[PDB]
C-alpha cells in the first residue's frame, strides 16, 4: 500500500530512467509487454513501483518531461512503447539550448501546467504514497529549468510530501559545455531550499570507478546508467522486499541531515567488481564494507579524508549477518584515517534485505548474493561548492554570457542571490564543522 | 484467577510477543489452530490466567498488538501460531512513526490511543479478578519508546492499584543501529520512572555475549534473542500458573525487590545455559545453578554487578528440590561474598519454588536482581545524550510538532537526578 | 486473471456476507426444546444413587 | 515491512517441529550446516563465474566482427 | 591465524619471489593454477597454508604478497607466467619509466607515484589476515629502483605501523664482483636510510653463494635460478616452525628476541647446510654433528666474510627433519669446547635452537638432493664491520674527484647527503668496534 512516484527530466534524466525501468521490470519479472512472463504460469510487491491497470498488463508510476521530442519519439518506437501510457510522456517543440532562464521563465511554463494535472492524475491513485524521486541533468537549461519549476510547484501542491533530488554535477575539470556554471549555479540556488534529500552523482568519479574496477577502457552514457539504476534498486528495495532491519523513506530526513540547510550527501556501492575476477576473492561483508569507505569508491569526485563525517547510513542486501555488520562497524569505527565529528558519537544507520541484487542480460557487473550501497553526509563535499564558484566568478568578472539570459526574461541581480546563497551554505558548512 | 493481559507494541515487542506466546502455548500443550492435547491435569487447571474460551472448546491469547504501521501485525500472522491471535486485537497505523518519539507520543500516537485504549479497557473488564498488566517493547524505537509510554501513562491513570510491568529493550552504544538512540531514549525513561510498577532492561549486547560466550554457537540470531528473552519471561510467572512449595506472586516479588518507590529498574538471569558440546558434561546440580546464576557474564544485562553493591535479590526454581539445599547455598554465597552486598539490609535475597519444571527439564532458575551497577548504562546514555544535544543536532524534528528544548533539559535533568540518588544508596553506611 | 472476471450480473446476486454461518455455531439440534429436555425424559420407578466425586477441579463456564 | 524468514536461508519450522524447547535447550542457532552451505553456495557461485566468462568472451567476439568486415 | 606479509621490490627482488613462490607451492600442494587438488595434509593440521595463502571461501589461494616494479618486463613475465592465474590480476604494480640505477630518480622523483598505490594495496592485504605475525622485505642495494623504493616504503611503514616487526634480506655487491659502476653510492645511502628503519637484516652477497652452488653442487655453469632456490630454501627454512609442528617452535617473535642485543646492531649472515649434490651424496653419514660442523666454516658461509677475525654475540639454529635434541645438544656441547670459534665474554649462552620435524622438499629440476636433516643459521658476529669498511673505502675513492654527482644533484638530491651518510656508516664501524672489546 506504499508507492513512490519517479520524475525524470532532462535528457539524462530520461536516459537514466529507462535504465531503471528495464531493472525494476526484470526484478519483478514483467515482460516489456507489461504482463505476466508469458503463459508459462503475484506476490503484490509491484505496487511499490507498478500499478494494475484492472485487466492484465502494468503501467509505472513514473513520468518523462522533455523540450526536445527526440527521446521521446524513440522511447515510443522502441520495444516499451505498449508498456508506458500514451500520455505520460510529455514532449514540448523548441528546446531550451543549454538556457536556464528559457526553461525557467519562457517556454517551460505552458508545459509544467500538463505536467501537474498528470501528477495530479497519478497521485490521486495511490492511497500510501511514500513519495517523489526526481532525476535531471543539473548542468543543461531545459532540465535545471524544469526541475526548478517542479520544485517549486510541488513544494506548495503538497506541501509535507518528500522528495529526493539525485543530481548529476559537473566535474571538476572535465564538461561537455561551456555555459554551465551559470545554470547549475543557479539551479542550486534555487534546490537549496525546496529539496529535502540532494545526491551528488558527478561523472567523473562515475568514470573512474569503470576505468579501475569494470576494466572498460571505452565505456559510455549505459554503463553510467546501470550504475545508477543499480544504486537506486539498493535504495529503494526496502519498501518492496522482506528484510530483518527494514528503512523507509520517511527514515532518511530523520538520520541523515543534522540540520536543514545541510541535506547534500555522497553515495558509493559495493561490490564493483568485473565478472573475469569477481569470485576469485571471497566478497565478504568486511572486505566490501571497507571498499565502500575506500576514499577511491566515492560515486562524487570528492575527498571525504579532508573534513569530518557527520552521518553514514548502510543498506546491506543479500546474505548479510547482523553480527558481521556489528563487528565491521566496530572495525570502522577503530580505524584512524575516518573520523567522526565530535557531537556525533554513533553515526551509523544500517538496513538489512534479503532480495539479491540482480544481473541485467548485456550488463557488466556480476550477481552477487551480498552488497551493500552507502550514502554519507560529511563535510568534505565543500571544496565543488568552493571550486564552481571560482569557475562562475572567472566567467561573471567580465560579465560574459550574461545577456543570453538578460534577453529572455530574468533580470541582472539573479546572479548575486545565488552567489550569496553559496557563501551562505559555505559558512554553515565550516562551522558546523569546527570541533566545539 | 488473578489473571494478567498481555500488551505488546511496535515491532521489536510484536516479535518478542510471537516467541513469548508460543512459549507459553507448547508449555501448555496448545496447538496453532487452539485446541488442547496436552497429557497432564496441572495444564489446565489455571490456563483462563493467560487464556480465554470462546465457543467451540478453543483457546484465545489475552493479548494486545499495536503499531504506527501495518507491516509487523501482517508479518507475524503469517509465523507459526500465528492464527491464535484475534483480529480484533489488532491496531495499527497507515503512516508510522520513523523512530521520531515526538511523532509516535505526541501527533499520532494520541489520535491512534483511542481504539487501543478501548479494546484494553473492555479486555480488563471482562477478566473477573485482575492481577496487573506487563508490557514489552523497546526504547530505541520512536513507536514503541512514545507509544508505550503514554499508554503506560493512560492506564495507570485508570487502574492505580494494579501492578504494571516493562521488559524495556535499551539501545547500547556498541551495537547501535540508529543515530536517534540517546533522544528518545531519555525521553522514554523520564516518562517510564513516573509510571512503571516494575521496569526490567534488557541488552541486545549482553544477548550476543551471552549467546557468543555460553552457547558457543555459530550463527546467533533475533530468534535466538527472543527464545532467552522468552524463557525469562516465562521464568517469573511461572509459579503463578503452577502450584509449588512456596507460591510467590507478582505483588509478593515487587513488595520484596524494591526498597523505595524510585528505584524499580532490574536485571535479570536465566540458568542452566550451557554449550550443545558441553551439555553432555555439566551435572545439574544447585551448586552448579546458583554458581552460574551470580555469574557476572551470564546477565542479560551490558552492567557489571560487581562493579556495585546488590541492593536486594530473588531467585525462582522450578523443579521438585528440598529447600535445605536451596537455603543452605543462598546463605553461603551471600557470606561469601560480604563485600558486594550492601550491609544496612540484612538477609537480602528472596528464594521461591515451582514443582512443575519446564518442559525437557528438571531443575531451571529465573534471577532478578535489584542493584546499583545499573547506574553506568544511564551514564554513558546521558553523556551520549548531552554531547549530541549540546550542539542542538537532530533537534527540529522533534520540536516541529509542538516540542520544546525546556522538556528535553527537564528529562535530563530527572534522569541526572535519578542516577545521583541511585548512587547515593551505594555509599550509605550504618 | 485476479479480479478481471467480474461483471454487474455476477456482483449484485451474489450474497457475501449473510450467506450461511460458519460451522461450530450451527451446533444446536432444532427439535430440542423445552418441556422435552426434562419432562420428556423417561422416568422410572427406582432411581440410581449411584454418584461419582472424580479428583478433578470442575471445569468453569 | 514483512519478517517472514528468521535467517535467510532457513524459513520458520513447523509447528509440530517445535515440541520442547519451552526450556532453552535447543535454539537452532547452532546451525550444524555451516560448512555444508558454505561449500554448497561457492560451487554454483564458480559456476556463475564461469557462465559470465563465455557472455565476456561471446561479446568479445561480436566486436571484432565488425570492424574485421569494415577493414 | 597467524599470517606474514610478503613485500617484493626490484628485479632481483621479483626473481627471488618467484622462487620463493614456486617452492611454497609445492611444499603446501597447492596447484600453479591455484586450485588445490585436495588433501588432508601431513603436519600441522589443515590450517598450514593460512601462513603463506588466503582462502577465497573454495578454490584459488590468494598468496599474501605484493610485487612492485618501475620497469614493466618482469612484471609483464610474471603476468604471462605459469603462475598467471594464481597473483591476484591488481597487487603485482608496474611504473613505465626506470630508475636507471640512480637512487635520486627512484628516491625523489617517480617514488610517490606508486608508493600510495602499494600503501592502498598493503592496506588491503592487511585487513585480510589477523594475527599478521610481520613483514618480510626483499630487495637488491645495488639497483636504483630497488633501492629506492626500498628505503621509501621502509621510513612510511615504520610511521603507518612502528611496532610491528619488519625483516629485511638485503643483497650488498660483492667485494670484487659487481654489475653497475656506480651501486657503491646507492649502497652507502640506502643502509644510511635502512639502519634506522629496520629491525632485522640479512646479508645475502652473491660472490659467496657462486663459491657455494662451485664448490657444493658441482655446477660449473650456474645461472640467478640456482642461487634464488637456495635462498628459497633459506627462507623456508626460516619459516616452517610458524606452520609444521615441532618440538621446539620458534615464533618471529623469537628472533628479535634473541639475536640482536642492541638496537643498532641489528645486522646478521646466515648460513645452510647440508649443501650438497646427489652424486657425491652417496657417501657420506648426514648426521647432526657433522652438519652442525658443516655449518661453521667460513667456506659454507653466503656471505663474503671472515668470522674467524671476530667474535660471536648471537646465534640462531633451526633444525628441521628427524633431529633429536640431545643429539643437538651434544653438538652445541662439541661447538663450544672447539677452540678455533670464540664467543664474547659478556654472553655465556649464546645459542637459539629451534626444531621442526618436517624434512626439506626438493623442487623438479633442482640441484639439491632429498635429506633427512637440515640446519639453518642466523648468527650475530663483530665479524661483519669489514664489509662496511670496504665499501667506505670505494665509496671515498669514488667520491674524492666528485664522480657522478651530477646526476644525484640534479633530481632534486642535494648535494649534501653523502657526507652524512657517511658519518652514520662510520659511526656503525666504530659501535661494532668497541661492541666487540673485552671488560
Ligand atoms: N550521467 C549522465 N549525464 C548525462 C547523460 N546525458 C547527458 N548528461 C549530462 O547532461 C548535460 C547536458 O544536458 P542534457 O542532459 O544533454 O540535456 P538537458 O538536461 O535536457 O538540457 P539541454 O541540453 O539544454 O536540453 C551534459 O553536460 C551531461 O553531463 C547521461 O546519459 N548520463
Ligand atoms: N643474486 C642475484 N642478484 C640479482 C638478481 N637479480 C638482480 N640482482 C641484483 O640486482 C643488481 C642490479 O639491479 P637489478 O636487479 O638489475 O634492477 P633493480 O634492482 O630493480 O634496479 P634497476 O637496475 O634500477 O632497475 C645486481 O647487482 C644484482 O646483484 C638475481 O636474480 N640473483
Ligand atoms: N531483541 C530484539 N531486538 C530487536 C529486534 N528487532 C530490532 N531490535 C532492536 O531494536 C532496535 C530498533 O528497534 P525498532 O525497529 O526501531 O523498534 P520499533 O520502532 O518499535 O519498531 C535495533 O537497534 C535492534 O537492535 C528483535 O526482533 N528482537
Ligand atoms: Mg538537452
Ligand atoms: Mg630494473
Amino acid at each position: 500500500m506504499r508507492e513512490v512516484i519517479s520524475i525524470h527530466v532532462g535528457q539524462g534524466g530520461i536516459q537514466v530512467g529507462n535504465a531503471c525501468w528495464e531493472l525494476f521490470c526484470l526484478e519483478h519479472g514483467i515482460q516489456p509487454d507489461g504482463q505476466m512472463p508469458s503463459d508459462k504460469t503475484g506476490d503484490d510487491a509491484f505496487n511499490t513501483f507498478f500499478s494494475e491497470t484492472g485487466a492484465g498488463k502494468h503501467v509505472p508510476r513514473a513520468v518523462f518531461l522533455d523540450l526536445e521530442p527526440t527521446v521521446i519519439d524513440e522511447v515510443r518506437t522502441g520495444t516499451y512503447r505498449q508498456l508506458f501510457h500514451p500520455e505520460q510522456l510529455i514532449s514540448g517543440k523548441e528546446d531550451a539550448a543549454n538556457n536556464f532562464a528559457r526553461g525557467h521563465y519562457t517556454i517551460g511554463k505552458e508545459i509544467v501546467d500538463l505536467c501537474l494535472d498528470r501528477i495530479r492524475k497519478l497521485a490521486d491513485n495511490c492511497t500510501g504514497l511514500q513519495g517523489f524521486l526526481v532525476f535531471n541533468s543539473v548542468g543543461g537549461g531545459t532540465g535545471s529549468g524544469l526541475g526548478s519549476l517542479l520544485l517549486e510547484r510541488l513544494s506548495v501542491d503538497y506541501g509535507k510530501k518528500s522528495k529526493l533530488g539525485f543530481t548529476i554535477y559537473p566535474s571538476p575539470q572535465v564538461s561537455t559545455a561551456v555555459v554551465e556554471p551559470y545554470n547549475s549555479i543557479l539551479s542550486t540556488h534555487s534546490l537549496l531550499e525546496h529539496t529535502d534529500v540532494a545526491v551528488m552523482l558527478d561523472n567523473e568519479a562515475i568514470y573512474d570507478i569503470c576505468r579501475r574496477n569494470l576494466d572498460i577502457e571505452r565505456p559510455t552514457y549505459t554503463n553510467l546508467n546501470r550504475l545508477i539504476a543499480q544504486v537506486i534498486s539498493s535504495l529503494t528495495a526496502s519498501l518492496r522486499f522482506d528484510g530483518a532491519l527494514n528503512v523507509d523513506i520517511t527514515e532518511f530526513q530523520t538520520n541523515l541531515v543534522p540540520y536543514p540547510r545541510i541535506h547534500f550527501m555522497l553515495s558509493s556501492y559495493a561490490p564493483i567488481i568485473s565478472a573475469e575476477k569477481a569470485y576469485h576473492e571471497q566478497l565478504s561483508v568486511a572486505e566490501i564494507t571497507n571498499s565502500a569507505f575506500e576514499p577511491a569508491n566515492m560515486m562524487a569526485k570528492c575527498d571525504p579524508r579532508h573534513g569530518k563525517y557527520m552521518a553514514c547510513s548502510m543498506m546491506y542486501r543479500g546474505d548479510v549477518v547482523p553480527k558481521d555488520v556489528n563487528a565491521s562497524i566496530a572495525t570502522i569505527k577503530t580505524k584512524r584515517t575516518i573520523q567522526f565529528v565530535d557531537w556525533c558519537p554513533t553515526g551509523f544507520k544500517v538496513g538489512i534485505n534479503y532480495q539479491p541484487p540482480t544481473v541485467v542480460p548485456g550488463g557488466d557487473l556480476a550477481k552477487v548474493m551480498r552488497a551493500v550501497c552507502m550514502i554519507s553526509n560529511s563535510t568534505a563535499i565543500a571544496e565543488v561548492f568552493s571550486r564552481l564558484d571560482h569557475k562562475f566568478d572567472l566567467m561573471y568578472a567580465k560579465r560574459a554570457f550574461v545577456h543570453w539570459y538578460v534577453g529572455e526574461g530574468m533580470e541582472e541581480g539573479e546572479f548575486s542571490e545565488a552567489r550569496e546563497d553559496l557563501a551562505a551554505l559555505e559558512k554553515d558548512y565550516e562551522e558546523v564543522g569546527i570541533e566545539t | 484467577m488473578r489473571e494478567i493481559v498481555h500488551i505488546q507494541g511496535g515491532q521489536c515487542g510484536n516479535q518478542i510477543g510471537a516467541k513469548f506466546w508460543e512459549v507459553i502455548s507448547d508449555e501448555h500443550g496448545i496447538d496453532p489452530t487452539g485446541t488442547y492435547h496436552g497429557d497432564s491435569d496441572l495444564q489446565l487447571e489455571r490456563i483462563n490466567v493467560y487464556y480465554n474460551e470462546a465457543t467451540g472448546g478453543r483457546y484465545v491469547p489475552r493479548a494486545i498488538l499495536m503499531d504506527l504501521e501495518p507491516g509487523t501485525m501482517d508479518s507475524v500472522r503469517a509465523g507459526p501460531f500465528g492464527q491464535l491471535f484475534r483480529p480484533d486485537n489488532f491496531v495499527f497505523g497507515q503512516t508510522g512513526a520513523g523512530n521520531n518519539w515526538a511523532k509516535g507520543h505526541y501527533t499520532e500516537g494520541a489520535e491512534l490511543i483511542d481504539s487501543v485504549l478501548d479494546v484494553v479497557r473492555k479486555e480488563a473488564e471482562g477478566c473477573d479478578c485482575l492481577q496487573g498488566f506487563q508490557i514489552t517493547h523497546s526504547l530505541g524505537g520512536g513507536t514503541g519508546s512514545g507509544m508505550g509510554t503514554l499508554l503506560i501513562s493512560k492506564v495507570r491513570e485508570e487502574y492505580p492499584d494494579r501492578i504494571m510491568e516493562t521488559f524495556s529493550v535499551v539501545p547500547s552504544p556498541k551495537v547501535s543501529d540508529t543515530v536517534v538512540e540517546p533522544y528518545n531514549a531519555t525521553l522514554s525513561v523520564h516518562q517510564l520512572v513516573e509510571n512503571a510498577d516494575e521496569c526490567m532492561v534488557i541488552d541486545n549486547e549482553a544477548l550476543y555475549d551471552i549467546c557468543f560466550r555460553t552457547l558457543k554457537l555459530t550463527t546467533p540470531t533475533y530468534g535466538d534473542l527472543n527464545h532467552l528473552v522468552s524463557a525469562a519471561m516465562s521464568g517469573v510467572t511461572c509459579c503463578l500458573r503452577f502450584p509449588g512449595q512456596l507460591n510467590s506472586d507478582l505483588r509478593k516479588l515487587a513488595v520484596n525487590l524494591i526498597p523505595f518507590p524510585r528505584l524499580h529498574f532490574f536485571m535479570i538471569g536465566f540458568a542452566p545455559l550451557t554449550s550443545r558440546g558441553s551439555q553432555q558434561y555439566r551435572a545439574l546440580t544447585v551448586p552448579e545453578l546458583t554458581q552460574q546464576m551470580f555469574d557476572a557474564k551470564n546477565m542479560m544485562c551490558a552492567a557489571d554487578p560487581r562493579h556495585g553493591r546488590y541492593l536486594t535479590a530473588s531467585a525462582l526454581f522450578r523443579g521438585r528440590m528440598s529447600t535445605k539445599e536451596v537455603d543452605e547455598q543462598m546463605l553461603n554465597v551471600q557470606n561469601k561474598n560480604s563485600s558486594y552486598f550492601v550491609e544496612w539490609i540484612p538477609n537480602n535475597i528472596k528464594s521461591s519454588i515451582c514443582d512443575i519444571p519446564p518442559k525437557g527439564l528438571k531443575m531451571a532458575v529465573t534471577f532478578v536482581g535489584n542493584s546499583t551497577a545499573i547506574q553506568e548504562m544511564f551514564k554513558r546514555v546521558a553523556e551520549q545524550f548531552t554531547a549530541m544535544f549540546r550542539r542542538k543536532a537532530f533537534l527540529h524534528w522533534y520540536t516541529g510538532e509542538g516540542m520544546d528544548e525546556m522538556e528535553f533539559t527537564e528529562a535530563e535533568s530527572n534522569m541526572n537526578d535519578l542516577v545521583s540518588e541511585y548512587q547515593q544508596y551505594q555509599d550509605a553506611t550504618a | 486473471s485476479k479480479k478481471t472476471i467480474l461483471s454487474g450480473f455476477m456482483k449484485n446476486n451474489s450474497i457475501v456476507g449473510f450467506k450461511e454461518c460458519l460451522d461450530s455455531q450451527l451446533q444446536l439440534k432444532d427439535s430440542k426444546s423445552e418441556y422435552n429436555d426434562k419432562f420428556q425424559s423417561k422416568n422410572r420407578i427406582h432411581r440410581d444413587t449411584s454418584i461419582f466425586h472424580i479428583r478433578n477441579k470442575s471445569q468453569i463456564i | 515491512m514483512k519478517r517472514v524468514k528468521e535467517s535467510y536461508f532457513r524459513e520458520h519450522s513447523d509447528w509440530s517441529d517445535i515440541n520442547g524447547c519451552s526450556g532453552a535447550k535447543e535454539f537452532e542457532g547452532e546451525d550444524l550446516a555451516y560448512d555444508a552451505r558454505i561449500k554448497y553456495q561457492k560451487e554454483t557461485q564458480k559456476q556463475w563465474i564461469e557462465q559470465q566468462i563465455r557472455e565476456k568472451k561471446m561479446r568479445e567476439e561480436a566486436e571484432r566482427n565488425e570492424e574485421r568486415a569494415y577493414a
